[PDB]
RNA sequence: CGAAGGUGUGCUGUGAGGCAUGCUGGAGGUAUCAGAAGUGCGAAUGCUGACAUAAGUAACGAUAAAGCGGGUGAAAAGCCCGCUCGCCGGAAGACCAAGGGUUCCUGUCCAACGUUAAUCGGGGCAGGGUGAGUCGACCCCUAAGGCGAGGCCGAAAGGCGUAGUCGAUGGGAAACAGGUUAAUAUUCCUGUACUUGGUGUUACUGCGAAGGGGGGACGGAGAAGGCUAUGUUGGCCGGGCGACGGUUGUCCCGGUUUAAGCGUGUAGGCUGGUUUUCCAGGCAAAUCCGGAAAAUCAAGGCUGAGGCGUGAUGACGAGGCACUACGGUGCUGAAGCAACAAAUGCCCUGCUUCCAGGAAAAGCCUCUAAGCAUCAGGUAACAUCAAAUCGUACCCCAAACCG
RNA sequence: AGGACCGAACCGACUAAUGUCGAAAAAUUAGCGGAUGACUUGUGGCUGGGGGUGAAAGGCCAAUCAAACCGGGAGAUAGCU
RNA sequence: UAAGGUGAUAUGAACCGUUAUAACCGGCGAUUUCCGAAUGGGGAAACCCAGUGUGUUUCGACACACUAUCAUUAACUGAAUCCAUAGGUUAAUGAGGCGAACCGGGGGAACUGAAACAUCUAAGUACCCCGAGGAAAAGAAAUCAACCGAGAUUCCCCCAGUAGCGGCGAGCGAACGGGGAGCAGCCCAGAGCCUGAAUCAGUGUGUGUGUUAGUGGAAGCGUCUGGAAAGGCGCGCGAUACAGGGUGACAGCCCCGUACACAAAAAUGCACAUGCUGUGAGCUCGAUGAGUAGGGCGGGACACGUGGUAUCCUGUCUGAAUA
């Protein structure tokens, strides 16, 4: 059994943003970044478990990476993947 | 500099025979 | 004016994709000389 | 940091190794995240923290 | 650099 | 904080 | 207190050359005598790089067309705003699939890119943006075709092919309306629905296949009928009566919209039902299909657009009012009917005709063998749970795809 | 009913002009032929070089075809420039 | 080993360490996602979908392991017919793929040369395919020689552009013999006596050596020119170390090195001694490889093109003697 060490990788950080902003103070909805899988179940579970929170159901979506151009060469980002979540009517973060 | 990729085919107007 | 090239990528895949070269031992070979020659594409990858 | 732990029961390790994933591993990782950890040395050392636990578990379970 | 994915996202005529 | 390199002379206006 | 190289000058030998030196250069060079050569370039329509010429010449890519005021700015014919003018309008509009792969939105910059300028941009840099049980992929099934355990054949490589297993351009369960972002929505929010499975409870019950049967399941053309999308007019509601004559009137302008689902069952189409008995047929069996007999009624059953109720005393709604970082935000909200016309769309994979005679398999329904029938399993109702993963930006007759 | 008729989309290319360092390595403008069929088109397959395919021109087989393209034999050979 | 470090572009931020577990280097271990022979099935490579068996927070759902094909072996099942066989399932062992050349084998050109061209040449070359190794192949005479003699195979220099072959054209081209490198001989087709009896292969121990980290390592100063001296000038020292590299111009004596002398907890190749396992010494007698040798027909290889053509190999049809 390692669900309790998977829970506690599959989150990797909240996301900043002003479409991040008006979704908690409207939807009362949090969105994170997650492992590049981070299967639905897996968000929930996590959420529920570290954030002691309720969860009502979870939204995901992978981005691409975007492509740059730094000096004389040409690069990509890595593509990440991000969970829009709503909690209940009880909020804590 | 560079050697064009494509060669115009002409075509002989005059017969000159 | 319709051109030699019309791209499709189920097309390309399944001619000249990877599967394809492993499948005879011609192909194979092709992708036997072009990691020789250190080709950073081997075939082309979708 | 390393034969401190070596003669602790398997028992004791998975626990130690629950509350370094658990804390100082994910709260650091929110932390610095949010911009509101200067310190980020920890993030490593912490790191390898887990990595040295997982060799001793292995070299005790089974083999 | 290589995208993999062309999946189809057909939305509704 | 991204370190930047010297780009060739006729660079962008940075 | 200045090597090679570079650049001038002065001497010198019949010559290829040599010697001394001014300035730049900045650390290597090499006598004499021998040795070995990638040992000497003006040509090969020689090869590579650089730079001339024509020449500040042709051209600046559809003859759909621009004009003015204000704003920003160092600078405005090209950017923003405003008022006119012109062009497309079965498209030069709105959607996709394929193909591209961030070109999408915001801030900022004008080197290069834009056939000119550029404050502008599909350009540079940074940040942001793609939310699904119902869409699609995935997945179940299969066509052409591919691969192919054994197998057959072939000097080797290998060819063909059975059982199988892949292969959508096809078949298979399910969501609509309204609102919202600078950029996503049938994915988010509000409202009202629907589908397939697991578990549990209750009441009944024989369940049980790669096996059987049904269904899925299909051509061309033609014609009529019933409809709807949609349009026009009248009524109704709100506003107007008007800078050049007239216009309270049969006058002018705008609006008059509302889904899926659920209930009813119609126009139309198809077929005769019910009960009993029997049969070497359906590679075994069968209550199922097929076939043969009788009795009985003359109806039943299947399919089916639209309409009508509910959905909805909800939403939307012209306009009005209050503030504008003066882009827009908030609040409020009347009428919301009828008639006529009408499709290439639906009833219709229908009907009537014609010869060229018009896929397959699964899902689904149904019958049994082996096996178990105090079980298991199936049916009916209720409760709960689950529906994962991947695509979702933007262009898509084009400046983003192939040239 | 029709390899029926007129005529758009769609498919094709008979004539003329323009264009030949073009907007375009075959196009544009004005006319022109077929347009329910031996039609046209999307997607996916099969046929491979002395071979394919061809309502048959030596046509087409990735802007190349009286023998495609790529690598090799190969620095082929050249009484010629 | 260590007073420095956290690889580079590439600075910074936040930290570790300084007498020893900072960092770095070496040995032995652990982890080792997905694709790829890919091996659970499939597939457009880095993706999709499973079955069975082991253990667990709300049934929910999780974690691990196994599950390809082929060949051999063993077990259990098992047809058309009794037996049987084919076939099926299970377990174990081995293989699969990749890699520059070299090696052996199976196929095998044309250009070109001949001043044309067909025999011939190019050439058994290029190329394709198969198999193995660190080398491979070949190898202990049914061989040569000449009636004097040598005694496995392989490689190099001669013999020798010789003898021959050849539209006797272009071209191809030996052998005998000699000089060298290196040398090693055996076993089965079978019984008896004697039975570890030598030599081998696999696993332990011990010595030596080498590889994988390393340690010490001599000796110069003053003036002149100059941005700076390692240069000029003057006087010294080291050298079993003036091989090289760096250092503000050219360094034996500034630094890293160099000759030289040492170093190994652990893993390893090589040469020996000592144990175990398995086949196996020595003597007598006998035996001593048959569809084979040879032959007819058609080809190929030997320098040798069918010629007077020996010898070898083979597709086809025949076919002995056996000391």
């Amino acid at each position: 059994m390692i669900r309790e060490e998977r829970l506690l990788k599959v989150l990797r950080a909240p996301h900043v943003s002003e479409k991040a902003s008006t979704a908690m103070e409207k939807s009362n909805t949090i969105v994170l970044k997650v492992a590049k899988d981070a299967t639905k179940a897996e968000i929930k579970a996590a959420v529920q478990k570290l954030f002691e929170v309720e969860v009502e159901v979870v939204n995901t979506l992978v981005v691409k990476g975007k492509v740059k151009r730094h000096g004389q060469r040409i690069g990509r980002r890595s593509d990440w993947k991000k969970a829009y979540v709503t909690l209940k009517e009880g909020q804590n973060l | 500099n560079n050697r064009p990729v494509y060669i115009p085919r002409p075509r002989p107007p005059h017969p000159r025979l | 004016m319709k051109r030699t090239f019309q791209p499709s990528v189920l097309k390309r895949n399944r001619s000249h994709g990877f599967r394809a070269r492993m499948a005879t031992k011609n192909g194979r070979q092709v992708l036997a000389r072009r990691r020789a020659k250190g080709r950073a594409r081997l075939t082309v990858s979708k | 940091m390393k034969a401190k732990e070596l003669r602790e029961k398997s028992v004791e390790e998975l626990n130690t190794e629950l509350l370094n994933l658990l804390r100082e591993q994910f709260n650091l990782r929110m932390q610095a995240a949010s911009g509101q950890l200067q310190q980020s040395h920890l993030l490593k050392q912490v790191r390898r923290d887990v990595a040295r636990v997982k060799t001793l578990l292995n070299e005790k379970a089974g083999a």
